[PDB]
């Protein structure tokens, strides 16, 4: 049956919060016949992750999804027959009357953030007790069971190893971005935040035995990149050379051009929690930039997932990874451990693919909210 | 008359949609950003009937203010806790009302604790708000273990067997003997 849904998201700061919202919204209109209805605050934040979208409009279809502006004022509409707040984000008042209003009343989700963490399983599919009768429940992505698992398209993967295991493909999509790969050149792809352990990595890139072409999409970390580069202005298109390392400065791309991208690579440095997760599916080397809170709090979040992520992988190369990325999250000092992980990256490598493949086995999470809300029904 | 989610402690009670529900246990969970998550353990108060809750640790829940007595503890029966008041009357707890309790409990514990009743029956017992333990092991503030077996950051000036003083609502240190 098609059901209607609300999908509220609240763009709190960078791009992770439009990321996953539209990334779900897209996913459920395609491949279970969905109308979803995704309201963002800030559309600038959509048209950068989607170049086809009008960053002025009030409501655009694009891919079946119906966008609209989550405007100051709310203007009252009717609600879906599922609400979904995303990242524990406020619902207008007014929306959640209207969901009261109908003769079945909606579904109300809260899809929180993804952690690693047990704490979340115990927490997944839990009932919140609304005071006023509405069903609202929480909805936790995981990595682990229970959980809601993580979002995944139907046939990624497939897709993914047919792309990775041709050559002309990968040359023909870096050449579309204006990359061309030099014989013997190792790709890695940077995507973090502002990273104090960023020019003390790149020196050892330049200084290393083996080139490596560095593609940076535009974005924060330019400035640092321009900073150890020693030029002012880095635009896209850009190229420079140090010794044994290639910089290029990608465009901000669409998020699926932005899957080629990392499947293209040996290594991708990524961020937050989308782009993590694009990256594992990717079947590569990864660095995680995890969004720092206070007190510290992040670090028990990257520790459970490397906890997680580190137990297929042998001693030597589970402790190079632990301390590589916890320099890359706090200050630098990861000289001797990527010296330790580059000389691994082809059991790396093979690690990430099985990670990913395991991971691909689970039911996604697009497909749980769907017999979620049937089983609801 | 609201309380916010993360304010709430084992043995209250909240009106919930009409029905009042104990609160037998209560976990904070710090999610992304500055985001929380409370996961609370409920039982119906007129049916019994239990479930699992989660909350916003903003969220706002009406609290049931309930009748107290002054009782204290004796002993550890299988699998009951047996508490008695001023004239020698038994109140048996299960373990599953005594979350609050647990943290700090002590054989020959000589704190003077309060039984929350719901209509003439006892549901759960609190800690006074301040209480004295003694420390059993320690090395501006280190890790320290009671009697019991917790863990908890104390003060660095604090030795073996020291009188300190913990404040039950948040399970903290506060003071110390000179
Ligand atoms: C670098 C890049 C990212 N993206 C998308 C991928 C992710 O969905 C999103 C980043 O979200 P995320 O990975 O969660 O990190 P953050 O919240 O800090 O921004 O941006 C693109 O669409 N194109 C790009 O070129």
């Amino acid at each position: 049956h098609m059901a209607s849904w609300d999908i509220f998201c609240s763009v709190v700061d960078n791009y992770g919060d439009i990321g996953v919202t539209w990334r779900l919204a897209r996913q459920l209109a395609a491949e279970h016949g969905q109308a979803v209805r995704l309201w963002v605050d800030e559309p600038q934040a959509f048209a950068r992750i989607c170049p086809r979208a009008d960053p002025v409009a009030h409501v655009q279809c694009l891919d079946g999804v119906e966008v609209r502006a989550w405007g100051r004022p709310w203007a009252p509409v009717a609600a879906a027959d599922v609400v979904i707040e995303a990242f524990a984000c406020e619902l207008p008042e007014a929306h959640r009357q209207a969901m009261r209003e109908r003769k079945r009343p909606s579904l109300w989700l809260n899809l929180e953030y993804l952690s690693a963490e047990e704490w979340i399983g115990s927490c997944h599919a839990l009932p919140s007790l609304q005071a006023c009768g509405l069903s609202k429940y929480f909805f936790f992505p995981g990595f682990r069971e229970p959980s809601g698992g993580l979002l995944r398209e139907a046939g990624l993967l497939e897709r993914r190893r047919r792309f990775q295991a041709s050559v002309s493909a990968q040359d023909e999509f870096l050449a579309s971005l204006g990359v061309r790969r030099k014989v013997g050149e190792r790709l890695i792809s940077l995507f973090a935040y502002e990273n104090p352990a960023l020019p003390g990595w790149l020196e050892q890139l330049r200084d290393a035995r083996q080139p490596s072409l560095l593609l940076v999409p535009e974005g924060r970390v330019l400035a640092d990149v321009a900073d150890w580069l020693r030029v002012a202005t880095l635009a896209v298109g850009d190229v420079h050379v140090r010794d044994a390392l290639r910089v290029q400065v990608l465009p901000f791309m669409a998020q699926d051009d932005y899957d080629r991208l990392l499947w293209c690579c040996d290594l991708n440095a990524v961020r937050g929690e989308d782009s993590f997760v694009r990256a594992q599916w990717a079947g590569r080397p990864l660095l995680w930039h995890i969004y720092r809170q206070e007190e510290e709090t992040h670090l028990a979040k990257l520790e459970a997932f490397l906890e997680l992520y580190c137990a297929g992988l042998p001693a030597d190369l589970a402790e190079n990874l632990r301390t590589f990325w916890l320099a890359w999250n706090a200050g630098g000092g990861l000289a001797g451990a990527w010296e330790g992980l580059e000389r691994q990256l082809p059991e790396w490598r093979r690690e990430a693919q099985r990670w990913a493949d395991e991971q691909g086995m689970r039911p996604d999470l697009a497909a749980r909210l769907v017999q979620f809300y049937a089983d609801w029904l | 008359h609201m309380k916010t989610a993360q304010e709430f402690r084992a043995g209250q009670v909240a009106n919930i949609n009409g029905a009042p529900w104990v609160i037998q246990k209560a976990e904070f969970n710090k999610s992304g950003r500055n985001a929380a998550v409370v996961k609370m353990k409920l039982k119906n108060l007129l049916t019994g009937a239990g479930t699992e809750t989660v909350f916003k640790a903003d969220d706002k829940l009406e609290p049931i203010i309930l009748d107290r007595k002054e009782v204290t503890y004796s002993y550890f029966a299988d699998p009951l806790y047996v508490f008695m008041d001023s004239e020698f009357n038994q109140y048996e707890i299960e373990k599953d009302d005594l979350e609050g309790v647990l943290t700090f409990i002590e054989d020959g514990m000589t704190d003077i604790c309060e039984a929350v009743f719901y209509n003439d029956k006892v549901i759960s017992v609190e800690l006074p708000t301040t209480i004295v333990r003694q420390i059993a092991y320690t090395e501006v503030m280190k890790t320290a273990r009671l009697n019991n077996g917790a863990e908890l950051q104390v003060s660095a000036f604090c030795e073996i067997g020291d009188s300190i003083e913990i404040d039950t609502r948040t399970g903290e240190y506060k003071s110390r003997v000179k």
